[PDB]
DNA sequence: ATCAATATCCACCTGCAGATACTACCAAAAGTGTATTTGGAAACTGCTCCATCAAAAGGCATGTTCAGCTGGATTCCAGCTGAACATGCCTTTTGATGGAGCAGTTTCCAAATACACTTTTGGTAGTATCTGCAGGTGGATATTGAT
DNA sequence: ATCAATATCCACCTGCAGATACTACCAAAAGTGTATTTGGAAACTGCTCCATCAAAAGGCATGTTCAGCTGGAATCCAGCTGAACATGCCTTTTGATGGAGCAGTTTCCAAATACACTTTTGGTAGTATCTGCAGGTGGATATTGAT
């Protein structure tokens, strides 16, 4: 699968940058899902505004206003 | 041989990850993953190369906020290990779920 | 120019007309311009001071994307000003819950 | 017959020289404070919109910016940039 | 002075879902800021996507993807259909 | 001489949104088909919570929907509580609940 | 051999007491104190229309009354059913209202 | 020809009212030192919805603090609230 | 306390990706002047509603007593999760190549703006008149808690 | 279960704050027709940069083992926090007023908008050059962890 492919050893990283020492068996998955449903909620806005601008190519900016328009905002790719 | 403790590396790893700021997800299978829930939306999609990295910049800057916030709950238990009830807590409260 | 006039280094006429396009109100005093101006000037300055402090911290002579991060979030009213917005490859202050810690 | 895209990168530049004459800046961390620029410009012109809405006015003046800045920015930042701004309006007006 | 507000109109809806039912002052004036409420957000959604697309003009188009970037799932859907349609049948007079 | 609202079918008022949409300065045209558009959304979504709040007064033994029906009928819908998310409804009150953990024996 | 209610049920019994009204739980004199004296330090000479009193009040019990919901679940997570404040400290720190 | 000063208002939030909205938001038990916390953080609450209240206030050049600039300071802190106006 | 095993740090180097430099061209941005058009400040002042005061009195805050049961401290140990390694799978690089489709132009018409009139209509007002339901009774029924 | 002290429920009823009704008025709002202006949909198309393939290279994710030490179960008990009570204070209610100050209606001037014309830039391109610092090495010495 694709999900499967964010790998344990990288959510171990992720945690560990937000300090995290010991980590639970079943946060693997827990983390999976929350990637999941995080990028769904942007990626269905960024299209969204792909299709109004009547393109078939995702912009870096369809995703900025999509991350500014879910409080988000995020700095340096064309904000 | 030479062993160190548990928790020893873990430590070791959270400064040395706290220091940098390369991204910790592999490229390739966050690029998969985003085209497939793309595909969801809308088909024969392309997506400039800015675009991905803009959205792995966010996810990544997102799930470890989380787990801060997740830390912080499992050490409210008086834990030490972050479990799934810690995010469910954290999200609960930040208001997502 | 207007911005020689107010002192300032920041495009006055541009703020000006960016305002007007913005249909931020029918009319725009003149005024408004130069204050906004100044005011992104200022804090523009305040952040590149920081950043620039935290470059030369680190021994490195040009600001990139994590010195802006650790200018903002070292201080207080910028990581305000700022708490819902995610500098790209700025990484997080190095900070571990006591508790962690060995022994 | 590339379309001409605006950016605060010059301007930014500039700031940086007087503040640290010695120090460059990365493109990327240029983007960035680019990106910053636009933000608050848009904060701020987005309350003043509002301010004179609510009173019922139809001009965007340097009172609606300020009272902005007083809303948008914490304690001592709306302090000083209130005291620039003022300076900036000032030297503008008698020159 | 003259105040506005979509008492009237929010009376008439009631009495075509609940031709039985009043409505409170204070609940009316609930109903009122959530319709001012709603507004402000699609207008504004919809003012920012014809910024972006650089248009200076605001078309039942803007407002309709507002819409989907605004509200969730089926209250979209349900939204798009009756918008689309009272445009179809506005059109199709005179 | 009718009015657009007639026209496009709708109790809500297009000249009134119509008016309203050039008066905030959202852009510097606004297309005919736009208020319609909008006036329609508005007026479904006053229905939908008319409805739930209707029925919510119903279900109390009245007849004069007032604050706290309205508060049952967004904090019960799925979509419209997500909707009014940061929205404090006045008088409304919350939805009974008490977490399990707390029930005696 | 008076009657009592066990330790609990009277605090059941307010929990459906008052999830079941919308009434404000404040006094209102006191409360309009609170607003007069908060506002006087920041400005001198104010004047506030009753409603604009009202507006607060509705607006501060909303986000109290939220944030015990929060901290409860904060409570909860820590296996009591004490809150205490580390709990609305730990609410408030996810909320992101705090450091 | 003069007021009264005004002290320690924040005394006023008593003990038994701030076991209400605990109740109201589904609390059973409430340690001793909950009062003096929830206090503090209403103080806050106030005096920054308060600050911006009155700042509305002062731009239009008024001395009466309206129930629009409370739902404008309201509205701009994320807290909209329906039921005053707007 | 001693001693071996890694991890961590500093000084010195180099290649090179990314930042500078200069020159060049130019559509669009700014600025200067001249006219015309207005927002909204200054006055005056109608009259809304906010601050205050009096009085009455009963709902609800205070401060206590008493003891139930919750939080916090200890003790234990079963078992999960970290550390270390052998494996080899598939991400990373990059270089090249179609070529999809984004983005720059030019054309041109359905649709929007600008104005003048004429017709309505929603918001206020001044008076009058119903009504849904809060709040108080009273008596039957459902809970809770001691035995 | 038994049974008593209380809370909860629900039919009934009444007074009235709040919701409806009506008739008038009318400034602002809308609809109607024309005339004039153009935003941006279309149709092409130049070339930027996105998707594929190839093909090693080996960096890093897997699957195992082993056991350190963490989470969670059991117990115990001091005292914190709830329930109930006696008091009587201060908030709530009801009215009554003065007048601060919000808000409506004009009059009128410092500015803002509107256009024309001239000058100045900020970007976009090309081509040539320079330089901060990532990525390595070597050797020193800190930090761990076993005895
Ligand atoms: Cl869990
Ligand atoms: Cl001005
Ligand atoms: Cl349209
Ligand atoms: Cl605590
Ligand atoms: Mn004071
Ligand atoms: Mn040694
Ligand atoms: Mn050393
Ligand atoms: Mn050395
Ligand atoms: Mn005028
Ligand atoms: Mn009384
Ligand atoms: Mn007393
Ligand atoms: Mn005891
Ligand atoms: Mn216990
Ligand atoms: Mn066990
Ligand atoms: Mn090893
Ligand atoms: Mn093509
Ligand atoms: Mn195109
Ligand atoms: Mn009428
Ligand atoms: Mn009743
Ligand atoms: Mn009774
Ligand atoms: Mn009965
Ligand atoms: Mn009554
Ligand atoms: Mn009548
Ligand atoms: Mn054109
Ligand atoms: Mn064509
Ligand atoms: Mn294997
Ligand atoms: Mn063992
Ligand atoms: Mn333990
Ligand atoms: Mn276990
Ligand atoms: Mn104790
Ligand atoms: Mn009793
Ligand atoms: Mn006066
Ligand atoms: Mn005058
Ligand atoms: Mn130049
Ligand atoms: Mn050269
Ligand atoms: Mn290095
Ligand atoms: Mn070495």
């Amino acid at each position: 699968d694709n999900i499967q492919g964010i790998t344990k050893p990288a959510i171990r990283r992720l945690a560990r940058r937000g300090g995290v020492k010991r980590i639970s068996g079943l946060i693997y998955e827990e983390t999976r899902g929350v990637l999941k449903v995080f990028l769904e909620n942007v990626i269905r806005d960024a299209v969204t505004y792909t299709e109004h601008a009547k393109r078939k190519t995702v912009t870096a900016m369809d995703v900025v206003y999509a991350l500014k328009r879910q409080g988000r905002t995020l700095y340096g790719f064309g904000g | 041989p030479h062993r160190y403790r548990p928790g020893t590396v873990a430590l070791r790893e959270i400064r040395r990850y706290q220091k940098s700021t390369e991204l910790l997800i592999r490229k390739l299978p966050f690029q998969r993953l985003v085209r497939e829930i793309a595909q969801d939306f809308k088909t024969d999609l392309r997506f400039q190369s800015s675009a991905v990295m803009a959205l792995q910049e966010a996810s990544e800057a997102y799930l470890v906020a989380l787990f801060e916030d997740t830390n912080l709950a499992a050490i409210h238990a008086k834990r030490v290990t972050i479990m799934p009830k810690d995010i469910q807590l954290a999200r609960r409260i930040r208001g997502e779920r | 120019t207007r911005s020689s006039r107010a002192g300032l280094q920041f495009p006055v006429g541009r703020v000006h007309r960016l305002l007007r396009k913005g249909c931020y109100a029918e009319r725009v005093g003149a005024g408004a311009p130069v204050y906004l101006a100044a005011v992104l000037e200022y804090l523009t300055a305040e952040i590149l001071e920081l950043a620039g402090n935290a470059a030369r911290d680190n021994k490195k002579t040009r600001i990139i994307p994590r010195h802006l991060q650790l200018a903002v979030r070292n201080d207080e009213e910028l990581n305000k000003l700022l708490g819902r917005v995610t500098i790209a490859q700025g990484g997080v202050l190095p900070n571990i819950q006591s508790v962690l810690l060995p022994k | 017959r590339k379309t001409r895209k605006e950016s605060y990168a010059i301007y930014v530049y500039k700031v940086l020289k007087q503040v640290h004459p010695d120090t460059g800046i990365s493109s990327k961390a240029m983007s960035i404070m680019n990106s910053f620029v636009n933000d608050v410009f848009e904060r701020i012109a987005g309350e003043a919109s509002r301010l004179a809405h609510y009173n019922k006015r139809s001009t965007i003046t340097s009172r609606e910016i300020q009272t902005a800045v007083r809303l948008l920015l914490p304690g001592e930042l709306a302090k000083h940039a209130v005291s620039e701004g003022t300076k900036a309006v000032t030297k503008y007006t008698s020159a």
